[PDB]
């Protein structure tokens, strides 16, 4: 299986042609995407098979093949970039100052970029190219928008 | 049965496309992972 560092279109052909249900985060030989574009299922690599090593649905997380590998924070100051992939459409970074989501548990930052579904999964990026998040889990807004938190793992 | 293709490399790129805004919102977040509208 193509093991090499960076960023993937997640697919299936259960439905009609072959559709994009999210993307993700391949390094250190580790796959990284959110709990809800794959459910925990494995996933091909041409003839090689990745197989889940941890998730939490509650994180909205789970890693393929090793554990978590990232784990760089947003400063809480400084712009970041949503390295979107949207569904046929090429990798587009798109620069933005985060938000915030109050919570009782803490704050967490948040990027109101509108992307189809298909794209839950893209990175989010801090100025020396680390990943920092992944976008696709928040909440949809007053206007009707989507807000996405940047939501993390814990490396051990 | 789902499947990876690459789809590029992880890259900061100086003079992208700069846009969305900054709303600070309250938010809980449940059992399921469903974020949520605390107002
Ligand atoms: C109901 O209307 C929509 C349409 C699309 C989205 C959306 C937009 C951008 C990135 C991810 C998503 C998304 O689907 N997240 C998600 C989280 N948990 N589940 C089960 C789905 C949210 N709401």
């Amino acid at each position: 299986g193509e093991t090499t560092d960076g960023v993937y279109r997640v697919m299936t052909r259960r439905l009609l042609g072959s559709t994009q249900v999210g993307v993700g985060v391949m390094q250190e030989g580790v796959f990284h995407t959110m709990w809800h574009v794959t459910k925990g299922a494995a996933l091909r690599s041409g003839e090689g098979r990745l197989d889940p090593y941890w998730g939490d649905v509650k994180q909205d997380l789970v890693s393929y093949c090793g554990p978590w590998k990232l784990d760089a924070a947003w400063d809480g100051l400084s712009e970041v970039q949503l390295l979107a992939v949207p569904p046929g459409e090429r990798a587009k970074n798109i620069q933005t100052l985060p938000g915030i989501f109050k919570t009782k548990d803490g704050d967490i930052g948040a990027v109101a970029l509108d992307y189809p579904a298909g794209t839950s999964g893209s990175p989010i990026l801090d100025k020396c190219g680390r990943v920092i998040g992944l976008y696709g889990n928040g909440v949809v807004i007053k206007n009707g928008s989507y807000v996405s938190a940047i939501t993390q793992g814990k490396r051990e | 049965d789902m499947y990876i293709e690459r789809a590029g490399d992880i890259t900061w790129e100086k003079d992208a496309e700069v846009t969305g805004n900054s709303p600070r919102l309250d938010v809980a977040l449940d059992e399921s992972g469903d974020f949520s509208l605390v107002e």
